């Protein structure tokens, strides 16, 4: 599913990303824009055989299991395919696990480069939230 | 509290080899990257080699390609740098480094090698390597 901007904002707020771990909602919508262009089916293959999945391009070497790199971690304890679902629950829950302890949204380089320090509230502007 | 401890190195004649090793302590998960940087007398620190702990993909500075080999032992959080065909120009203080961020999407550990160590938040004290002329 390719979400509309406000539609994604609405779904992320319903799943609790608004102000999660110090990050206002716009941060998450902006990260998703630059990671997947809001497409839940986005995937990208890496040189180590892992794959990045979903609206937030979560990596299979660490966060989910796809069975393609035996011995890798599945820190979110989910099949990577759940991260391609039109229902963003699995991506949201895993993203909350990623941003915990000393791991901030810097874990997403595109967020750091394209969103951090910008007027992120603009991503939710005009949305029925 | 992250701590990187390296050993190996020392002095050698040009054409010789040395093997450096580095152990990270204090992590429960990660590091994501481990690498080697070096700083010759009076010079800026520069990158040498890096490796993704997740996947083992390696990255080398053009100055050591084909001569140095970086490797890892993920379960033991240790990284190694095999240095063959050493030259006087390789003399320097060598530093073990690690990036502790567990990136969400795939991250190439070689990125920090040429951007002044960007992302490498932990550093060893430095190990001397001296290659005779
Ligand atoms: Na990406
Ligand atoms: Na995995
Ligand atoms: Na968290
Ligand atoms: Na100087
Ligand atoms: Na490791
Ligand atoms: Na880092």
């Amino acid at each position: 599913k390719v979400f509309g901007r406000c539609e994604l904002a609405a779904a992320m707020k319903r799943h609790g990303l608004d102000n999660y771990r110090g990050y206002s909602l716009g941060n998450w919508v902006c990260a998703a824009k630059f990671e997947s262009n809001f497409n839940t089916q986005a995937t990208n293959r890496n040189t180590d055989g892992s794959t990045d999945y979903g609206i937030l391009q979560i990596n299979s070497r660490w966060w989910c299991n796809d069975g393609r790199t035996p011995g890798s971690r599945n820190l979110c304890n989910i099949p990577c395919s759940a991260l391609l679902s039109s229902d963003i629950t699995a991506s949201v829950n895993c993203a909350k696990k990623i941003v915990s302890d000393g791991n901030g949204m810097n874990a997403w380089v595109a967020w750091r480069n394209r969103c951090k320090g910008t007027d992120v509230q603009a991503w939710i502007r005009g949305c029925r939230l | 509290d992250v701590q990187l401890q390296a050993s190996g190195g020392g002095s050698v004649q040009a054409g010789g080899s040395l093997r450096l090793s580095c152990a990270a302590s204090g992590y429960t998960i990660g590091p994501y990257c481990m690498g080697w940087f070096r700083q010759a007398p009076g010079k800026e620190r520069e990158g040498v080699a890096a490796i993704n702990m997740g996947g083992g993909i390696t990255y080398y500075a053009d100055s050591v390609k084909g001569r140095f080999t970086i490797s890892q032992d993920n379960a033991k959080n240790t990284v190694y740098l095999l240095m063959n065909s050493l030259e006087p120009e390789d003399t320097a203080i060598y530093y073990c480094a690690a990036d502790s961020t567990i990136y969400a999407s795939y991250y190439e550990c070689g990125h920090g090698l040429s951007t002044g160590g960007y992302g490498y938040d932990s550093w060893g004290q430095g190990t001397q390597v001296t290659v005779s002329s």
